[PDB]
């Protein structure tokens, strides 16, 4: 099994709101020091969101006030869309970065295809 | 689908040269990570060489830099491993895989969710 789960596409309706699964299953040891999400143009993508040490940030103008990350439950850090917009169309990528404390690393990611439906 | 269909396999001598060639169906190649497997007699399946869904990373294992490369052409759905200055230990089944990593995790079989039926490569002394 992938370490993300995140399905190839989902469809949202225009003007509204959608979910954009990606979940993990912790393992102990390990700490999640990083999730980002990313969205392609066209053939590179760009930071949208950031959770790190200091918080949830969101990373480009047109996502502000409409997009949330979950963070409740430990392993869920599927991202929301408010109001959503023709231009939101694209590939998004969650790409989450785990550590030890002394100092291993692994990082897995996954891109999903949003369609936005009238 | 994506079906993924490899040819190209072939016996050369040690030193030689091969290129194979996986052609993948549907429409959504360009957005999947690509990746090439072997299998050799009496061992498990292992890494070989993946590419970006952009072509803008490429990653090897280490025993075949310099001599593998890949590369892809998302205008004709297809993905190329040439296989160079080629050794004994390079016998194997070779097999194409998708998934949809964007530039972690694709050294991991886990990682991808289509796969091909295989080429098969000999490398002689």
């Amino acid at each position: 099994r992938p370490i993300l789960e995140v399905p190839e596409s989902v469809t949202g309706p225009w003007k509204g709101d959608v979910n954009l699964p990606c979940t993990y299953d912790p393992l102990q040891g390990y700490t999640q020091v990083l999730v980002k999400w990313l969205v392609q143009r066209g053939s590179d993508p760009v930071t949208i969101f950031l959770r790190d040490s200091s918080g949830d940030h969101i990373q480009q103008a047109k996502y502000q006030g409409r997009l949330h990350v979950s963070h409740k439950v430990p392993g869920d850090v599927s991202l929301q869309l408010s109001t959503l917009e023709m231009d939101d169309r694209s590939h998004y990528t969650c790409e989450v970065t785990w550590q030890t404390p002394d100092g291993n690393q692994v990082v897995r990611d996954k891109i999903t295809e949003l369609r936005v439906q009238k | 689908q994506v079906q993924l269909v490899e040819s190209g396999g072939g016996l050369v001598q040690a030193g030689g040269s091969l290129r194979l060639s996986c052609a993948a169906s549907g429409r959504t190649f360009s957005s999947y990570g690509m990746g090439w497997f072997r299998q050799a007699p009496g061992k498990e399946r292992e890494f070989v060489a993946a590419i970006r869904w952009n072509g803008g990373s490429t990653y090897y294992a280490d025993s075949v830099k310099g001599r593998f490369t890949i590369s892809r052409d998302n205008a004709k759905n297809t993905v190329y491993l040439q296989m160079n200055s080629l050794k004994p230990e390079d016998t194997a089944v070779y097999y194409c895989a998708a998934g949809r990593w964007d530039k972690y995790g694709s050294s991991f079989q886990d990682e991808y969710d289509y796969w091909g039926q295989g080429t098969q490569v000999t490398v002689s002394s």
